[PDB]
C-alpha cells in the first residue's frame, strides 16, 4: 500500500571507467560503419577519364 | 657553347609569330583525307619551340561522325627528344596510354628553321622508319606537318608518303642532306585546315620533361616513357636545362662580410 | 570644394632627409674651446654638472609603489630620479605621456611602468591576469633592439604569466602570433604594413596601450611611417570614441612641445622634458672635424687620430670603437694594433698584462677559429654581426669583466646588447646607403644610440665620447648632441603613398576626409608653427589660420599623382576616391606609385622569365641604383654564371639589378662592399615587389605568369632555384648529402616509394638514409580528388577533397601551412577560379572539402587542370586533370512562359459575392501574374504549376484554388504545405483572419503531436502544415481515411526540393500523387515556387499539363529589382566581416538614405556587432540619429517591454536588430517599430530571413557565408536563402523599385549574378536520404519486395531528373538500361543498409519485412542510424552515465551549431560536469550536446547562445529517451530500461538522480533543503500532507511565492493502483498470463505538468513494467497517458518453473519520487 521506489544509486555502484570506454568504443565503430555507408554525389574525375566500362 | 642565351632571348618572342599563321594552298588532289588542326595546340606548340632546333610531336585524332573524309586532330603528344636544325631524334617507342586508345595515330608535326619548297629527305626517312617499325601507322592515313618559321610569321604544310616513298625511305641509310635515289615523287602534299571550332590537348612524359636538347647524354633511342595529361613546358624552361642551375658552389664564408641592413618590413 | 592649385611636392620636400637641420647657429655650452692641430680641429664640451636635488625630493623606494607593480622590479633598490618623477603619471593616471630624456636614462622602465598600469587594470582575482582582455603594442626603431626588448620584457614580466613576442614573419604567421601574445614588439614599418594588410583588424579593440619608443625618428626618412601610425590611431580614437593610451619616448631635442601636440599630450600634465644634466653619467663629449679634402690623406689621418685618442685611455679605461661596415671592424683592429706595436711598443701597457695578472683568461680563451684568435691575446677584440653566435657572446662576456681593453665593433652592438663602456669613439660617421645609391652621413638616431653607451652607470664617474667626422658636418652633430636639432616632418615626400594607404583602408573617402586626416599629421602642426620653413608665406598663413586651403592643395596634388598612376579613381568635381586593385596591392605591399605604374605598363600575359626579371629590375625603388666603374669586371663575370639571360648591356642599372638578384638566388660569392650592399637592398625589397607582382597577375587571372611569379617569390624567400632538390628547404640536411642526391638525374617523387634502406643505398651511403627518409616524409604533400556535378549547361559544381599525405612537425611546418587552389583551362592560360587554402596543424590528416563553381562554354574544353600549390614551398604542387570527354551536360531548358499583356482583372471577376469582400479593400485589380493564372486556377480543375519570383503575389493563386474548392463542395479539405514552420505560422495567421472570420471556415495549423493532428485534420477545412508533420501524419495513409479524401493539396516554395530538408517535401508530394492514383477521385495539386529553369520536369512529375504550367522569368516581378554585388577579396572571414562594416553604412547612405533598410548577417552576435558599428559610424559622421524618424518620447513606452540593455541603446538611435535569442514578443515589437517607420534599419541574422514579415527598400546581404564548426570551415549560403533575402526588398505600395546590395567574397561574384538574374535549376537529393523513407514504407507494408521499391522510386522527382542531368546523380549514361541498372543498384544498397542495421529482414533475395528496430524507428520519426547506434551501444548494464552519452550520439543532434570561441566555454563547462569526457573533440556536436545535457541536469548557468542550444537539444531529448526505452524493452533488459525512465523524468525536472526530491519544488534552494533534511522530511508527499502552519514556519517566503509552491503539490501526481492476475491458480507453463492494472488518480488534473526548466509543454506519461529483479529481465511493458482513470493489461508466457515472483514497476517520465513498485508471485503448474 503506497510503496515507493526508494532510490539507492550508490553513485551508480561506483561506475567503472572502462564500462564507459567500452560504450564509447562501440559507438565509434558503429559510426565508422555508418559513415562507410555514405555514397558520393557527382561523378569522380577517374570516371570521366574511363567513362563507360563497356 | 654560350650561344644558347641569344637563342633563348629570340625564343621568348615566339608568341608574336602566333598571330600570323599561314596554311599553304596548293593543287589539292581531294582524293584522300583532309585534316583539321585546332589553333590552340598549334599556338602552344609554336610557343614551346626553338628557331634553331626542331621539335616534334605525334598527332592523334578521330574522324567526326558521318564524315569520314575529314580527320580532326585532337591531341599532340610530346615525347623525350633532342633535335638538330635539319632533323629530330625521337625514341622508337610510339606513345601508348589509356587516353589514346580511343583515338588513332595521324602522323607527326615538327617545326622547321626555314621555309623549304620540298619535304626534306630526313622527314621522309623518319616517317618511313616509323611506319616500318609499327604497323599501327597506315601508309595513307599518317601525314607530316612542317611548321616553317617564315620572317615574322609561320607557314605550315602537310605531306603524305607514296608507296614508292615508303619503299625508298625504309631502306634509306644515308643521313645526308641530299641522299641518292631521292625524288619528289616519293611524297604528296595534303590539304589541311586550321580551326577554332574545337580545342585540342597535349600529353607530356610523366617523368622529367619532354626536351633533351641540353641533356643529350640522357636520351637513348631505346628509352621507355609514360604519358600524362599536362601542358608542355617551353623549350628554355628551367627544368629542361639543369646544367645551368644545379651546378653552383654554395658559399659558407661568403656571407661573413656581407653588408648588414635590417628588413624592417619583414 | 575650393579652387585647388597643383603644388609640386618635389619642391616642398626637405632633401637629405634626417640630415636637414633647421637649427640656425647652434650655440654650445659655456665650457667649450675650439683648438686646431694639423689637418683638423677639435671641439670639447665638458660634461654638464647634474642638477642638484630639489627640496622634498627623493628617489622612490621599490616597496613604495602599488603591490602588483612590485613584481617586475626585483633586483632594484630604488627607481632613479627620472623614473621617480614619472612614476605618478605612469602608474596612477591614464594620460598620454611624452618623455624627452637623454638616451640611457631608463625610458624603457617608464614604458614598463605604463605596461604595468595596463596590466593592473586586469588583476582579476587570486593574483591572476586576464590574458585575453588586452594587448600592448611596443614600437621600436630597430629589429636588433626589438629582439632585446622581447627578451628583457619576457624576463621582467614572467611572473605575471604574460607573453611578449616579436611581430616578424608572414602575415598569416603574424595572424596566429598576435592572438597568442599580449605585448607585441615591432618596428614602425612592420606594424604599419600589418595594419595596411588588415591583420590588426581582429584584435584592434584589445589594444589599450601603444608605446612609441625613440619617437624622434620623425625627423628621419622613416618618420612618415610614425606619422601615419599615430595619425591613424588618433583619428580612429575620434571615429570610434574608444580610448587608447599613447606613450612617446624621445630624446631631448627642440620642437618637443610640437610632438606633444601631435601626440595629443597635455603639456600641463603629460609632458616631461629633461635636459642633458639629467643623464645618469656625465658625458664629456669631444668632437673632431677633418678639413682634409683628398680622400686618401683624410682616411690616413683618422688612423692616428683614433690611435692618439686610444692612448689616453690605454691603461685605465675600456674603449669601444664603432666602424661603419662589417669588414672594417677587423681592418681597424689590425691597423690600430700594428700602429701601437710598431712604434715604441705601446701595446705593453695598452694591454697591461702586469705579469699575467689578467691576461691568463685571454690566453686560455685564445682557442678560437677566427681572426679574433690574433687580437685577443693583445687585448683587442672585434664584435660584428656574423662571426659566430658563440663568439659574440664570448666577446660580450669577456668585455663585461673588464678584460678586452679595446673593442672595435659595428653599429649593431649599440642597438643589440646593453654593453656600456667608459669611452666610445665613433669612427667615420660615413655610411653607404643603398637606397640613396651613394655614401651618406649616418642617421641621428644611430648616433644618439651609439653615444648613449659612453660611461657605465655605476663604475664610471663620467665617461667621455669622441666623434670623428668631416669638418664640414661638425655643426650638425654639435646641434644633435646638445639638444638643439629641431624635429621636422618628412611627410611631404611620402604623402601620396600614405594617402593611398588611407584610401585603401577606407578611412578617407573624399578630399574632405583626406584634409581631416592630414589634420592629425605632425606635418600639419609643423606647418602651423613654422610656415616659412615649409614653403608657406606669412601673408598666406594670415589668409587661412587653420591651413584648410594648403591642406586641400596638398591632398589635391597627392590625388592627382595617384590618379595618373591608376592607383585611385579621383574626380575633381566631387573629390571622391575609388580604390583600384593596383591601389589595394600597392597599399598591402608598401610599394610606391611609380613602381605600380611601371608594373601596370609592362606586365603582359605572354611574359617570360627573362622579361619578368627585366620588369622587376625596372622598379622605381631602385631609381638611385647606378653601376660604378670599379664594379664592372665583377658584374661582367657574374653575368655569364647567372642562369636567366639578360638582354641588356651591363652599363644599364637594370641589368645590374637583374644580375644581382640572380647572383643572390644562385648563391654566388661577391667581393665588393658596395655591390654586396646593393644585393642586400634589392633582395630585401624583392620579396615585397615580387609578391605584389604575383598578386597583380593572380588578380588579372594570368595562369602562366602567375606560376612563374609565385615560383620566383619562393625562390627569393628560400634562396634556391626550383630545379634544386626540394630537401634543401630543410636546412638540417648536410650540403654534401643534398648535392649527391641531386647529382643523380633523379625525380623527387620516386623517393616516396623507397624505404629507408633503398634511399640510403641509392645515394651510395646507407647511414643517412633513415634521416633522408624522415625528411622526405616531412615534405608537404596533398592528394586531390574531385567529384564534379553539372548544375546547368554553363556552370559546373566541383567539390575538391584535399587529404594531407605527410607527417606534420611543429618545428618544420609551424602552426599552419598555406596553399593556393587554382583551376585553369586547357591551355593553362587563364585562371577560371582561385582561392586561398589554409591547413591548420590541429586539422592535419583530416580530409578537407572545397566546393566552387566553374563555368564552361559551347566549345566544350577537353579538360580543366586543378593545381594546389604551396604558398612558400618549392616543388610542392599537385595537379589533377579533370577530363570532360565523358561529361554529359544537362538538358537545354525551354524558355519561360511569356507574360501576356492582358487588362488587369477586377476583383468582381469572382462571381461569388462573399469572396470579393476579402480583396475589395486590399486592391481593385489583380496584378498581371494573378490575372494570367486566374482562369486556369479558379475555373479549371486540373493540376497547375505557378513559377514566379518571390513577392509576386503567388499566395493569391493558392487562395483562388481554395475558393474553387469551396465552390466544388460546401465542406472541403485543403492541405497547404510550407517547408518552413515560421512561414507556416505567418500564412496561418493571414489565412485565419481571411477565412475563419469572413467565411467562417475552419483553418487549423498542425503541431507535432499525432492525435491532435488527426483531430485537426478531421475538423479542419484548410490544413496548414510543414513537410515533416504531414509526412508523419500521412505515412500511414492506408489507415487514415481523412488523409486520403482531401480535395486540394497546395505545396508552396516547392523549389526547396533542391535544398536541405527537400527530400521530405519530395516524398510527401510523390506520396500524394501515388495516393491520388488509387483513390479514383483525383487530388488537385497546385505547386507554387520561384522561377525554375526546368519547370517542365516539375510539372511532369506533379501531373501539371503543358498549358497549365506558368513559369515566369524573374523580371516579371511587379516591383523591379536593382541588384548590385560587391566583392571583398579577404580570405579570412573574420577580417572580411570586420572590414566590411563601413561599406554597409556607405551603401545605406548611397542607395536608401531615407527609406527602410534590412541588413542580413551570418551569425547571432554579428547582429549586435553590426548595429553598434553602424551607430558608431553614423555618430563619427556629423549626422547622428539620422535613422530615427520620430521623437524619443513617443517610443519611450516601447522600451520597457524590451529586456535587452544593448538593444535599448540602439533603438533610441534608430537602429534595431533581430536574432533567435530575442523572445517573440520582442521580435514582433521591433518589427512593429520598423513597419511604423520609427526606425529604418534592422540587422537581422541569416536564420530569420524565412520567419520575418517586414518589407524594406534596400536589403543588404553582408557576407553570404557562415561558419560550420562541425567541419571547421566556412560554407556559403544556399541560393534559396539568398533568394528569400532578396525578396524582402519588395514594397509594392510605397516604393517604385527595390534595391539590393549583396556583399561577398570576390570569387562568388560571378556565380551570384548568373543565378540571381535567371531562372533557377533544382535537383533532387532523395538518393542520399533514401533509407528512412524506404524503412517507413516497409513498416506500412507499402514496399514488400525489391520490385516494389523500384516501382516506388518511379514516382519521385529523382526519377524525372536522373535522365535530364545524369552526371549530377553519378549516372554515366542516359539510356533506359543505364537508368534501370542505377535504380536497381540504389534500391539494392539502401535495402542492404537497412538489413544490416536489423531494421528490416530480406528473406531469400526478393521479399523484405520490417523488424522491431525498424518499427520503432518509423514510430518515433527517428533516423535509422540513431536506432542502430542505440541497439549497438545499449547493453544489459548501461546506467544513466552511459545513457547520457548514447543519447548525445543520436543523429538528431548531428546539426547542433558550433561557433567560434565555443571551445573555451565547452572546456570550462567540462571541468564542472559530474561526468568528465575522456579526450573529447570540442568541434564535435555530440560532445557539445553531452556537455549541455549535463549542464542542464546540474542547473549550471550558461550564455544565451548555449541556453538556446540547450532548448533545441531538450526539444528532441524526450523522443530519443522514449526510443531508448523501447529498444531496451525489446531486448528484454530491465535495469537499463528503468535507468532510461529515470533519465527522462529527471531531464524533465532538470536535476540529477542523487539530488533531494524536494529540489523540484519551486523557489527551493539548498538552505531550504538543509532545513527540511534535519526535520526528517525527504519526499514531496511528506509536506504535501503536512500542516500548512508548520510548512510556512520552516519555509520563509512571501505568500505569493508560496501559493504556487502549494499549487505544485496539487498538480503533483498522487495516484494509486491495484493489480490482479486473471486466474492465477489456473496458470500453466507456456500459457498466456494476463495481469490487469487499474490506476485512478484522486486529485483532478488542473493542466499540464509543472516543469519551469523545460522548453516545451510536457504531458504526463507513465510506464507499467513487469519484470524479475533477480534475473534482470523485462517481462512486459506498456506506455500510457493517464487522464483520470485507466486500465492496463500485460500479457506474457509463464516460465517452466512452478514458482516465480515478479516486481510490478510503475514509472513516470515527468516527475520524480512518485514511482511505485509492488511484489507479486505466480503459481505455475505442469
Amino acid at each position: 500500500r503506497k510503496i515507493f521506489r526508494r532510490r539507492r544509486g550508490d553513485s551508480e555502484s561506483e561506475e567503472d571507467e572502462q564500462d564507459s570506454e567500452e560504450v564509447r568504443l562501440k559507438l565509434e565503430e558503429t559510426r565508422e560503419v555508418q559513415n562507410l555507408r555514405k555514397r558520393p554525389n557527382g561523378v569522380s574525375a577517374v570516371a570521366l577519364l574511363v567513362g563507360e566500362k563497356v | 657553347k654560350t650561344e644558347w642565351r641569344v637563342r633563348a632571348i629570340s625564343a621568348a618572342n615566339l608568341h608574336l609569330r602566333t598571330n600570323h599563321i599561314y596554311v599553304s594552298s596548293d593543287d589539292i588532289k581531294e582524293t584522300g583525307y583532309t585534316y583539321i588542326l585546332p589553333k590552340n595546340v598549334l599556338k602552344k606548340f609554336i610557343c614551346i619551340s626553338d628557331l634553331r632546333a626542331q621539335i616534334a610531336g605525334y598527332l592523334y585524332g578521330v574522324s567526326p561522325p558521318d564524315n569520314p573524309q575529314v580527320k580532326e586532330i585532337r591531341c599532340i603528344v610530346m615525347v623525350p627528344q633532342w633535335g638538330t636544325h635539319q632533323t629530330v631524334h625521337l625514341p622508337g617507342q610510339l606513345p601508348q596510354h589509356e587516353y589514346l586508345k580511343e583515338m588513332e595515330p595521324l602522323g607527326w608535326i615538327h617545326t622547321q628553321p626555314n621555309e623549304s619548297p620540298q619535304l626534306s629527305p630526313q622527314d621522309v626517312t623518319t616517317h618511313a622508319k616509323i611506319m616500318a617499325d609499327n604497323p599501327s601507322w597506315d601508309g595513307e592515313k599518317t601525314i607530316i606537318i612542317t611548321c616553317s618559321f617564315t620572317p615574322g610569321s609561320c607557314t605550315l604544310t602537310a605531306y603524305k608518303l607514296t608507296p614508292s616513298g615508303y619503299e625508298w625511305g625504309r631502306q634509306n641509310t644515308d643521313k645526308g642532306n641530299n641522299p641518292k635515289g631521292y625524288l619528289p615523287s616519293h611524297y604528296e602534299r595534303v590539304q589541311m585546315l586550321l580551326s577554332d571550332r574545337f580545342l585540342g590537348f597535349f600529353m607530356v612524359p610523366a617523368q622529367s620533361s619532354w626536351n633533351y636538347n641540353f641533356m643529350g647524354v640522357r636520351h637513348d633511342p631505346n628509352m621507355k616513357y609514360e604519358l600524362q595529361l599536362a601542358n608542355p613546358k617551353e623549350f628554355y624552361h628551367e627544368v629542361h636545362r639543369p646544367s645551368h642551375f644545379l651546378n653552383f658552389a654554395l658559399l659558407q664564408e661568403g656571407e661573413v662580410y656581407s653588408a648588414d641592413r635590417e628588413d624592417l618590413y619583414a | 570644394l575650393a579652387p585647388r592649385q597643383v603644388l609640386d611636392l618635389e619642391d616642398l620636400v626637405f632633401t637629405q632627409g634626417s640630415h636637414f637641420m633647421a637649427n640656425k647657429r647652434c650655440q654650445l655650452p659655456d665650457g667649450s674651446f675650439r683648438r686646431q692641430r694639423k689637418g683638423y680641429e677639435e671641439v670639447h664640451v665638458p660634461a654638464l654638472k647634474p642638477k642638484p636635488f630639489g627640496s622634498e625630493e627623493q628617489l622612490l623606494p621599490v616597496e613604495k609603489l602599488p603591490k602588483y607593480a612590485q613584481a617586475g622590479f626585483e633586483g632594484f633598490k630604488t627607481l632613479n630620479r627620472i623614473q621617480s618623477k614619472l612614476y605618478r603619471a605612469a602608474l596612477e593616471t591614464d594620460e598620454n605621456l611624452l618623455l624627452c630624456a637623454p638616451t640611457g636614462a631608463g625610458k624603457t622602465n617608464v614604458a614598463l611602468m605604463c605596461m604595468l598600469r595596463e596590466i593592473g587594470k586586469h588583476i582579476n582575482m587570486d593574483g591572476t591576469i586576464n590574458v585575453d582582455d588586452f594587448k600592448i603594442i611596443y614600437i621600436a626603431p630597430m629589429r636588433s633592439l626589438v629582439q632585446e626588448m622581447v627578451g628583457s620584457f619576457g624576463k621582467r614580466l614572467a611572473t605575471y604569466g604574460i607573453t611578449v613576442a616579436e611581430l616578424t614573419g608572414d602575415h598569416q604567421l603574424c595572424k596566429e602570433e598576435i592572438s597568442a601574445t599580449q605585448i607585441i614588439v615591432c618596428t614602425p614599418e612592420k606594424w604599419d604594413i600589418i595594419t595596411r594588410k588588415g591583420g590588426e583588424r581582429t584584435y584592434t579593440q584589445l589594444v589599450r596601450l601603444i608605446i612609441l619608443d625613440e619617437i624622434h625618428l620623425l625627423h628621419d626618412d622613416r618618420g612618415p611611417v610614425l606619422e601615419a601610425l599615430v595619425a591613424r590611431a588618433i583619428r580612429n580614437i575620434e571615429m570610434t570614441q574608444e580610448d587608447v593610451r599613447l606613450i612617446g619616448l624621445s630624446a631631448t631635442l627642440p620642437n618637443y612641445e610640437d610632438v606633444a601636440t601631435f601626440l595629443r599630450v597635455d603639456p600641463a600634465k603629460g609632458l616631461f622634458y629633461f635636459d642633458n644634466s639629467f643623464r645618469p653619467v656625465p658625458l664629456e663629449q669631444t668632437y673632431v672635424g677633418i678639413t682634409e679634402k683628398k680622400a686618401i690623406k683624410r682616411f690616413q689621418i683618422m688612423n692616428e687620430i683614433v690611435y692618439e685618442k686610444i692612448m689616453e685611455h690605454a691603461g685605465k679605461n675600456q674603449v669601444l670603437v664603432f666602424v661603419h661596415s662589417r669588414k672594417e671592424t677587423g681592418k681597424t683592429a689590425r691597423a690600430i694594433r700594428d700602429m701601437c706595436l710598431e712604434k715604441d711598443t705601446l701595446g705593453l701597457f695598452l694591454r697591461e698584462g702586469s705579469a699575467s695578472t689578467e691576461v691568463l683568461r685571454t690566453e686560455a680563451e685564445q682557442c678560437k677559429n677566427l681572426e679574433l684568435k690574433d687580437l685577443l691575446p693583445y687585448g683587442f677584440a672585434i664584435h660584428h654581426a656574423g662571426m659566430t653566435r658563440v663568439d659574440r657572446t664570448l666577446v660580450e662576456d669577456l668585455f663585461a669583466d673588464k678584460h678586452i681593453q679595446v673593442l672595435v665593433s659595428t653599429a649593431t652592438l649599440a642597438w643589440g646588447v646593453n654593453l656600456p663602456a667608459h669611452t666610445v669613439i665613433i669612427k667615420g660617421t660615413q655610411v653607404y646607403s643603398p637606397e640613396k645609391g651613394r655614401w651618406t652621413e649616418l642617421g641621428a638616431l644611430d648616433i644618439l644610440q651609439m653615444l648613449g653607451r659612453a660611461g657605465r652607470p655605476q663604475y664610471d664617474t663620467k665617461g667621455e665620447g669622441i666623434l670623428i667626422t668631416s669638418h664640414g658636418e661638425l655643426q650638425y652633430y654639435l646641434s644633435l648632441l646638445n639638444q638643439q636639432l629641431p624635429i621636422e616632418s618628412q611627410m611631404v615626400s611620402k604623402l601620396p603613398d600614405m594617402l593611398n594607404a588611407e584610401i585603401v583602408l577606407g578611412n578617407v573617402q573624399n578630399a574632405k576626409d583626406a584634409v581631416n586626416w592630414l589634420g592629425y599629421a605632425y606635418l600639419y602642426i609643423r606647418m602651423l608653427r613654422s610656415p616659412t620653413l615649409y614653403g608657406i608665406s606669412h601673408d598666406d598663413l594670415k589668409g587661412d589660420p587653420l591651413l584648410d586651403q594648403r591642406r586641400l592643395d596638398l591632398v589635391h596634388t597627392a590625388a592627382l599623382m595617384l590618379d595618373k598612376n591608376n592607383l585611385v579613381k579621383y574626380d575633381k568635381k566631387t573629390g571622391n576616391f575609388q580604390v583600384t586593385e593596383l591601389g589595394r596591392i600597392a597599399s598591402h605591399y608598401y610599394i610606391t606609385n611609380d613602381t605600380v605604374q611601371t608594373y601596370n605598363q609592362l606586365l603582359k600575359p605572354t611574359l617570360s622569365e627573362i622579361e619578368l626579371f627585366r620588369v622587376f629590375s625596372l622598379s622605381s625603388e631602385f631609381k638611385n641604383i647606378t653601376v660604378r666603374e670599379e664594379e664592372k669586371l665583377e658584374l661582367q663575370k657574374l653575368l655569364e654564371r647567372v642562369p636567366i639571360p639578360v638582354k641588356e648591356s651591363i652599363e644599364e642599372p637594370s641589368a645590374k639589378i637583374n644580375v644581382l638578384l640572380q647572383a643572390f638566388i644562385s648563391q654566388l660569392k661577391l667581393e665588393g662592399f658596395a655591390l654586396m650592399a646593393d644585393m642586400v637592398y634589392v633582395t630585401q625589397s624583392a620579396g615585397r615587389l615580387m609578391r605584389a607582382i604575383f598578386e597583380i597577375v593572380l588578380n588579372r587571372g594570368w595562369a602562366q605568369l602567375t606560376d612563374k611569379t609565385l615560383n620566383l617569390c619562393k625562390m627569393i624567400d628560400k634562396r634556391m632555384w626550383q630545379s634544386m632538390c626540394p630537401l634543401r628547404q630543410f636546412r638540417k640536411l648536410p650540403e654534401e648529402v643534398v648535392k649527391k642526391i641531386e647529382k643523380k638525374n633523379f625525380p623527387f617523387e620516386r623517393l616516396y616509394d623507397l624505404n629507408h634502406n633503398e634511399i640510403g643505398e641509392l645515394i651510395r651511403m646507407p647511414k643517412m638514409g633513415k634521416t633522408i627518409h624522415k625528411y622526405v616524409h616531412l615534405f608537404p604533400k596533398l592528394e586531390l580528388s574531385v567529384h564534379l556535378q553539372p548544375i546547368t549547361r554553363s556552370t559546373l559544381k566541383v567539390e575538391l577533397t584535399i587529404t594531407p599525405d605527410f607527417q606534420w612537425d611543429e618545428k618544420v611546418h609551424g602552426s599552419s601551412e598555406a596553399f593556393w587552389i587554382l583551376v585553369e583551362d586547357v591551355d593553362s592560360e587563364v585562371i577560371l577560379h582561385h582561392e586561398y587554402f589554409l591547413l591548420k596543424a590541429k586539422y592535419a590528416q583530416d580530409e578537407h572539402l572545397i566546393t566552387f563553381f566553374v563555368p564552361v562554354f559551347e566549345p566544350l574544353p577537353p579538360q580543366y587542370f586543378i593545381r594546389v600549390v604551396s604558398d612558400r614551398w618549392l616543388s610542392c604542387e599537385t595537379q589533377l586533370p579533370v577530363s570532360f570527354r565523358h561529361l554529359i551536360l544537362p538538358e537545354k531548358y525551354p524558355p519561360p512562359t511569356e507574360l501576356l499583356d492582358l487588362q488587369p482583372l477586377p476583383v468582381s471577376a469572382l462571381r461569388n459575392s462573399a469572396f470579393e469582400s476579402l480583396y475589395q479593400d486590399k486592391f481593385p485589380f489583380f496584378n498581371p501574374i494573378q490575372t494570367q493564372v486566374f482562369n486556369t486556377v479558379y475555373n479549371s480543375d486540373d493540376n497547375v504549376f505557378v513559377g514566379a519570383p518571390t513577392g509576386s503575389g503567388k499566395t493569391i493563386c493558392a487562395e483562388f484554388a481554395i475558393l474553387r474548392m469551396l465552390l466544388q463542395s460546401s465542406e472541403g479539405r485543403c492541405v497547404y504545405i510550407t517547408p518552413m514552420e515560421a512561414l507556416a505560422e505567418q500564412v496561418y495567421m493571414d489565412w485565419y483572419e481571411k477565412f475563419q472570420d469572413r467565411l467562417n471556415k475552419k483553418v487549423v495549423l498542425l503541431t507535432g503531436e499525432t492525435s491532435t493532428d488527426l483531430k485537426l485534420l478531421g475538423k479542419g477545412n484548410i490544413i496548414i502544415s510543414t513537410p515533416e508533420k504531414w509526412d508523419i501524419l500521412s505515412r500511414r495513409w492506408k489507415q487514415r481515411k481523412n488523409v486520403q479524401n482531401i480535395n486540394l493539396f497546395v505545396v508552396d516554395e516547392v523549389h526547396l526540393i533542391g535544398g536541405e530538408n527537400g527530400p521530405v517535401l519530395e516524398v510527401i508530394c510523390s506520396r500524394m500523387r501515388y495516393i491520388s492514383s488509387q483513390i479514383e477521385r483525383p487530388i488537385r495539386i497546385v505547386a507554387l515556387s520561384s522561377s525554375l529553369s526546368n519547370a517542365k520536369d516539375v510539372a511532369h512529375w506533379l501531373g501539371c499539363s503543358a498549358t497549365s504550367t506558368f513559369n515566369f522569368h524573374p523580371n516579371v516581378r511587379p516591383v523591379p529589382l536593382e541588384l548590385h554585388i560587391q566583392g571583398f577579396n579577404i580570405s579570412h572571414t573574420q577580417t572580411r566581416l570586420l572590414s566590411m562594416a563601413k561599406p554597409v553604412y556607405h551603401a545605406i547612405t548611397k542607395h536608401s538614405p531615407k527609406k527602410p533598410v534590412i541588413v542580413f548577417v551570418p551569425s547571432r552576435k554579428q547582429t549586435r556587432l553590426t548595429a553598434i558599428d553602424i551607430l558608431t559610424t553614423c555618430a563619427a559622421d556629423i549626422q547622428r540619429q539620422r535613422f530615427l524618424h520620430c521623437t524619443e518620447k513617443d517610443l519611450i513606452p516601447y522600451l520597457e517591454k524590451l529586456s535587452d540593455s544593448t538593444l535599448k541603446e540602439t533603438l533610441l538611435n534608430g537602429v534595431g536588430y533581430l536574432h533567435e535569442g530575442l523572445s517573440p514578443m520582442e521580435r514582433r515589437l521591433v518589427e512593429q517599430l520598423f513597419s511604423s517607420g520609427a526606425i529604418q534599419v534592422v540587422v537581422a541574422s541569416r536564420s530569420l530571413c524565412w520567419g520575418m514579415n517586414v518589407a524594406a527598400h534596400l536589403v543588404i546581404i553582408m557576407d553570404t557565408q557562415y561558419y560550420n564548426g562541425k567541419i571547421h570551415a566556412y560554407v556559403d549560403y544556399p541560393i534559396y536563402d539568398v533568394l528569400q533575402m532578396v525578396g524582402h526588398a519588395n514594397r509594392p505600395l510605397q516604393d517604385d523599385e527595390g534595391r539590393c546590395v549583396i556583399m561577398c567574397q570576390g570569387s562568388k561574384k560571378d556565380f551570384f549574378k548568373k543565378f540571381l538574374y535567371e531562372p533557377l535549376p533544382v535537383e533532387s537529393h532523395l538518393d542520399h536520404c533514401m533509407h528512412d523513407h524506404f524503412n517507413a514504407e516497409i513498416v506500412t507494408k507499402t514496399i514488400e519486395n525489391k520490385q516494389d521499391a523500384v516501382d516506388y522510386l518511379t514516382w519521385t522527382f529523382l526519377y524525372r531528373r536522373m535522365t535530364q542531368n545524369p552526371n549530377y546523380y553519378n549516372l554515366q549514361g542516359i539510356s533506359h538500361r543505364h537508368l534501370s541498372d542505377h535504380l536497381s543498384e540504389l534500391v539494392e544498397q539502401t535495402l542492404s543498409d537497412l538489413e544490416q542495421s536489423k531494421c528490416i529482414s530480406i528473406e531469400d533475395e526478393m521479399d523484405v519485412a520490417p523488424l522491431n528496430l525498424g518499427m520503432i524507428a518509423a514510430y518515433y520519426y527517428i533516423n535509422y542510424t540513431t536506432i542502430e547506434l542505440f541497439s549497438m551501444s545499449l547493453n544489459a548494464k548501461t546506467k544513466v552515465r552511459g545513457l547520457i552519452e548514447i543519447i548525445s550520439n543520436a543523429a538528431e543532434y548531428e546539426n547542433i551549431p558550433i561557433r567560434h570561441h565555443e571551445d573555451n566555454l565547452l572546456r570550462q563547462l567540462a571541468q564542472k560536469v559530474p561526468h568528465k569526457l575522456n579526450n573529447p573533440k570540442f568541434n564535435d556536436p555530440h560532445v557539445k550536446t553531452n556537455l549541455l545535457l549535463q549542464a542542464h541536469l546540474s542547473r549550471m548557468q550558461l550564455s544565451a547562445e548555449l541556453q538556446s542550444d540547450t532548448e533545441e537539444i531538450l526539444s528532441k531529448a524526450i523522443r530519443l529517451i522514449q526510443a531508448c526505452v523501447d529498444v531496451l524493452s525489446s531486448n528484454g533488459w530491465l535495469s537499463p530500461a528503468l535507468a532510461a525512465m529515470e533519465l527522462a523524468q529527471m531531464v524533465t525536472q532538470a536535476m540529477w538522480s542523487k539530488d533531494s526530491y524536494l529540489k523540484q519544488l519551486p523557489h527551493f534552494t539548498s538552505e531550504h533543503i538543509k532545513r527540511c533534511t534535519d526535520k526528517g522530511v525527504e519526499s514531496v508527499f511528506d509536506i504535501m500532507e503536512m500542516e500548512d502552519e508548520e510548512r510556512n514556519a520552516l519555509l520563509q517566503l512571501t505568500d505569493s511565492q508560496i501559493a504556487d509552491v502549494a499549487r505544485f503539490c496539487n498538480r503533483y501526481p498522487n495516484i494509486e493502483l491495484s493489480y490482479e492476475v486473471v486466474d492465477k491458480d489456473s496458470i500453466r507453463s507456456g500459457g498466456p498470463v494476463v495481469v490487469l492494472v487499474q490506476l485512478e488518480r484522486e486529485e483532478e488534473v488542473t493542466g499540464p505538468v509543472i516543469a519551469p526548466l523545460f522548453p516545451q509543454k510536457r504531458e504526463e506519461g507513465w510506464w507499467v513494467v513487469i519484470g524479475d529483479a533477480k534475473s534482470n529481465s523485462l517481462i512486459s511493458i506498456k506506455r500510457l497517458t493517464l487522464q483520470q482513470k485507466a486500465k492496463v493489461k500485460l500479457d506474457f508466457v509463464a516460465p517452466a518453473t512452478g514458482a516465480h515472483n515478479y516486481t510490478l514497476y510503475f514509472m513516470s517520465d515527468a516527475y520524480m519520487g512518485c514511482d511505485q513498485e509492488y511484489k507479486f508471485s505466480v503459481d505455475v503448474k505442469e
